[PDB]
């Protein structure tokens, strides 16, 4: 698996491949790994297929009580808080994921969440075995001053170096941002594979 | 509280009921794809804030619920209406009925006419919202007695507010004439020389998700 | 709730059977290979939504139910059945004799005539199915007591039903004549110059899954 | 409920037991190896299925009961009657002495006249059958008394029955005889000129499960 | 202490209510960016400890309540609202909206008027401070029952206080001219020649914690 | 242990050996393994006898008492239902039991069941350390057209070289027919020794 | 065990084959693993057999309590959340289980469902010991614009290739069809048998 | 008992004062740099063994309670308020604000007014000691409600020692000077004539533990 | 992981790096080590990244609800007190930190807290991986008689020295001085980054 997030001046970007494995079996192509869970905030998923899925779908319930009880989203930090809470408690019969969250409240936000619970903040962060690959890219690759339409192309070259050495990722990658003006925006397939045409890239 | 009457009867339920009857008037009624819901607000002092504690309250982005009667009852209940619609959400992946949403909370009404240690709660609530099936709109008593309807109302203006539907109300209206058949109905149950300030309003219509009307879209009503 | 009186009666369950006169109107008979269920309705307005709130009530594919009384404990009685019919059929594979289904029902009704700190159900129901005996119908009141029927009614009209039947009822009857004569002894209960409105009509036979008539198939006898 | 009277009764054990002088009469007796019970069968409408609801009921193949009061608590005696025949025959391998059973049940009687928030069984029981000491009548109150008998009856015509048989009553008489006895003794406790229909009767002998005559065997012995 | 009453009154929550009227009095109002709260109390005696006198109590930095009423009660709320407020900010890492506090508050207030065994909170309350959306206040009764205000007040001279409130309070006051007119508000809820000894006054503004007027800034305004 | 069920046209036949061993020492010649469990139904059990032994008296008593109450004799396929349910509910601790269970409904039926509560209908059925020897003989010798005395015959040959090949299996075999017209009738010892003098045998 | 699910245009296939294994030893050879659990909905097993068939029961009873509740049938996608919810809530504990999920709502799915609750969607899936033969023979002649007639002979080959490779599969092939126009519909064992003939194949 | 009247009164909180009035007179003061207690012993008979069942109380080395009214109540409560000090010393090493004891002793008397099934405690209680904040003394009645004084007393004799106190008490007296006007205080309380015979006095300043005077040291006082 | 912290005569030094590893891999250039509490109290943190985020979140609450009912601020003994109250009561299921607790009530004082709830005082401490080094550099150069800026410039020094040795402690450090006369001052980074020039040092 690979996903990734960055924040940028007003957005954030995240992104993953699709590919389901059992070992070296691949079973689906095609499973998704990026959620929206509210209005401006969205969740990458990395690890064990079913318990990454019920925490998909407490996130999305909780989210929605919470903004009905409260009347505003949950801050991005207090997803993060929520989740590191959740999964902290449990953690010697652990939820076996990596979590990414993503954002706007009054600025971007991206935080890295582990299967005990530690969650941190940073200008980007990336899970799933092709991670490090993601990583590598980002540092060499990133700045702080891009546009939204550089941190997409960005991400999409970062997930198609881990997709060309990580034989447990593949597939079509998905990419969303997160504006107060859009709000969170998944980016059509067709956009996505002509951006992969213009930069040179492959799957 | 749980108990007959030699004529078969729940007095407690029954007084429940008169609690509700206080409450001020709401109402309900599908129109062409959708649902709305209008609250009267007799809001009084100048010193309340009026934008909160509203009447009609979202229970999910398809579902919303206005109550008469005991309004801290009222508020304990839709708490566990919102629970209770996460709960199939996160089961389910969705909620296909909203009439099974609207049996647990009566459900729940039922066991404390039943049981002893344990009042009735002193509400009725009006549900409104968008399933699989269409527009839905029922309501819900003290005893947990739950209607389907096409139109209906709840709280002290009940009675006008349904004469007034029953001559006047037609299927398939569109949201505009809705919303003013509605207002209408409303100010027939007032006083004469009684006269209406800002109802709350809310609509919804398939494929999409509620919208509350804004203080000045109400106004262009009155 | 649970005491006796000097003459061996149990009042409160007494006075919950008072509150099943007060339902309206249903009934069920054994024909040919088969039996059927029909109800009345008493429909409150053009606003009220029909689609909805059925009288009668599917248990599941081969047994159904029509209930008399307080609304809200039926409708808790009748999710009580379904789900002990789903658990009978986990546990066995398969439901064989419907009468077992109808005394778990009526257990849990004699239970609430036994222990203090709740109140007897408001409810009398007739199940009506099929199972390896062959077509049954039952009921089962407040108390929990159940006989096995040919023919048999509930609710308000119940007297005027089953004095009909007693004199009209036939073993036998091709489902056509089932019906009509079901009819037939609903009218008879009828206050006169009242019109019989439009009931629900369901019926099952040997081999088959139980049908629901719709509209236009209960208006070819009414 | 569990309350002493100042002459030391408990009048809602004693109101119970007014419950149970209403039922249909029944009877059991002991003859030559064998032990039979024989009842009074309120059969009261043709649209009713004259095949199920028996008041006499298997425990198991060996022992059968037989009761009067309210139907439904009745029904409950004999659920737990059954399951626990079946818990003594897991725990040993078989059911030795039936007077074990019968004070499981009446154990379970006595302790519903002794704590609060329950009201007494309105049941009274006879159990019959054969184990290693041989045939067996006991009969069981809503005090949980028990007492084992050569013949006693329950229900309505109790008195009559018992005046019969403290006269009429014989050891040792073959089954044909000591069904003859009985029959007579059950018409002995009517209303003059009110006739006896279809009574249920069954019989058990050493070496033998229990056999239920038939409705055509029965009618030889009117 | 749970029972409707013909006209679906609560009277355990009226005579509750009874127990608040005796309370000292209370104060709060919002002001420009900002919301203040002001106490009276009756000290009786010299030899009594003032600064440990418990009225106007911290939630948290940015939350504070007053109470009339039974101050047993009382205090037991206050402690509930703090570890509620605790709880709130471990599992989200702040608190977001103060309204959320003030329902759990609340609905563990309505709990104990529809559960038998308990009586309610004799107790009002008054919540001020700020949170995401701005300056709360609200206040809360012995039923559950929560308004949010403008400006409000509690105790004895409830009456009063919000009479003369309802004709001087103007929005968006510099905090001095607030607490000014809260002074002139309380000072007019007395007897005739009765002086005010000095009250307890907090504020707090957007972007800060909540301030305690020491005992000498009050005296400046008095 | 040996045990076989198998359905002809109108009878159900199960038969077993009676050895009980502990390891190589042979406590008990003559064990018993089939018991007739309801008017039209036998059981047979293998692996612990404890366990084994604990499983006939429910059965007995349940289908006695579901008799009573449904007046109806309980369907075979709900019996082996029943027993799947039984066994799986426990199965992190299992009865550690192979049951055949065999009756006529409307119909013949064998089930096998195992100690997760699996459960599969078959024409014929073998359990305990001397099947894999009778499902040689079944095999090469078993017709759906057999009459009872020729399906007799086989499960005694079946027996009798599973009997010879496995030492575990041991003693008299026993054997009971089932028909509606009949019901259960374990048959005569003395009928079934003069079967195996017949037959050519041995043990 | 071989099971295999495909989507078409307006339609669902299902089918398994029928072996029943106790390591190597053929118990049976007539198994059931494809179950029909709604109106329009077929599920397909594999792994533990108590495990399996607990579930079959569990599913045919909540689908059918879920309809009479809502009037409506259960959406696919819900049928494999509430499968996913119980999977996972177990999954320290867990059924020994692959399942296929398949039906038609508003349009066709198969969904693919794993011991831990990990639940995804797939054009087409198979799960058992057979399944990587039936990926071989999807991947090459597999197309979205195949007829229901050749769907179902597709589906034939590829559990006939699995059954020559695979020794933990065998027996008769059973294929159900799912449409709106006609529900669920098993295919006779005739019909069958005579594609099996027609193709060229055996077993 | 937790029922409220009309007027908002809890009358079993105070009938439980009645039995507190009953008690002894007890008293305590602040002073310069600390604390005392002084307890009107009243004894008769003696067959008592005076200097045994104490009135004063040691609850750790830095804190001592005094109490009045149902003797048994009363050790209840200062066992109670024992381990609740150990209990905070535990957790945090220290026991830095005594008012936190004494809240956790008057919550566990307030639920006591509160919940059904139990009465309130009958008794008052003076703590007095020395935390990190100086010498303190509370008082706490039945209805959990807490004061903090300079000084107080309980008991019968308690209206004539405050109103003495109210007019002698002067501040920041040596600890000999405290003690004397205590001892003044208390004979106030006496009807004409009546005679002191040794309270237990006991008293702390900061940086020391408590001292109880024993018999010799009191006398020199009188 | 480096965290320090020191005594001074009326001032408590605490100081972190940043480093946030997952074995090798560098996730986190910048987490935060290092919390104020309450009023005039710091606290560190070392070891499992979920553990010690939901124990300060519980310090900052418990500090907060108990400064509020005692209204003085729990001393700084009674924090390191309920620290080791609340980690040996779930010894055998552990938070795996160590804890610095620091700040001024009557004194200064600095504690180091371990898994089991163990707490020593001392007049210094470090914790962590890079630990051993801070040791070496306090030995070597600490003295009760220095100034702040003195004692500000020696924690400076001995998380460089950490920080060249030891691979898990890495990014910016993190200085808090904690005074009655001005309470709990976190450093700018400006302020810090100025000294490590004056200094001659580096990250």
């Amino acid at each position: 698996t690979t996903t990734v997030g960055i924040t940028l001046k007003d957005a954030v970007i995240m992104a993953t491949e699709r590919r389901v494995t059992m070992e070296n079996f691949i079973m689906h192509k095609n499973g998704k790994k990026l959620f929206q869970i509210d209005t401006y905030t969205g969740m990458t998923i990395a690890g064990l297929v079913g318990d990454a899925q019920v925490l998909v779908r407490y996130m999305k319930a909780e989210l929605e009580l919470y903004r009905l009880q409260r009347r505003v989203n949950m801050p991005i930090e207090a997803v993060a808080t929520l989740l590191s809470n959740m999964l902290n408690q449990v953690k010697y019969m652990p939820y076996m994921v990596q979590l990414l969250v993503g954002g706007i409240d009054t600025a971007p936000h991206v935080f890295s969440i582990d299967a005990a619970g530690g969650s941190v903040e940073d200008i980007y962060a990336s899970t799933g075995s092709g991670s490090p690959f993601v990583y590598g890219v980002l540092e060499s690759q990133y700045s702080e001053k891009m546009t939204v339409d550089e941190g997409v192309d960005l991400v999409i070259r970062a997930i198609s170096a881990a997709k060309q050495r990580d034989s447990a990722s593949g597939g079509m990658i998905d990419v969303a941002v997160i504006t107060r003006k859009d709000g969170y925006v998944q980016l059509p397939t067709d956009q996505i594979e002509s951006r992969i045409r213009k930069l040179g890239l492959i799957l | 509280i749980t108990v007959f009457s030699p004529d078969g009867r729940l007095f407690q339920v029954e007084y429940a009921r008169e609690a509700v009857k206080k409450g001020s008037t709401a109402l309900g009624m599908k129109f062409a794809n959708g649902v709305l819901l209008i609250s009267d607000k007799k809001v009084r002092s100048r010193l309340i804030e009026q934008n909160s504690i509203e009447k009609i309250q979202l229970i999910d982005d398809y579902v919303a619920a206005v109550t008469s009667g005991l309004v801290a009852d009222a508020r304990v209940l839709v708490d566990f209406a919102r629970i209770s619609a996460q709960q199939e959400k996160v089961t389910y992946g969705s909620l296909v009925n909203i009439e099974n949403l609207v049996k647990r909370v009566a459900d729940q009404m039922q066991q404390y006419t039943q049981y002893g240690g344990v009042r009735p709660y002193g509400v009725s609530l009006i549900f409104a919202g968008i399933d699989q099936i269409g527009p839905r709109l029922f309501d819900c008593d003290p005893a947990g007695t739950i209607n389907e309807y096409k139109a209906t109302a709840i709280g002290s203006g009940k009675d006008a507010v349904v004469s007034f539907l029953e001559r006047e109300y037609k299927e398939n209206l569109p949201e505009k004439e809705a919303v003013t058949l509605g207002i209408k109905a409303l100010k027939s149950s007032l006083e004469e020389g009684e006269e209406l300030k800002a109802p709350e309003i809310a609509s919804i219509t398939v494929g999409n998700k509620y919208r509350i009307y804004d203080q000045e879209e109400v106004k262009k009503f009155l």
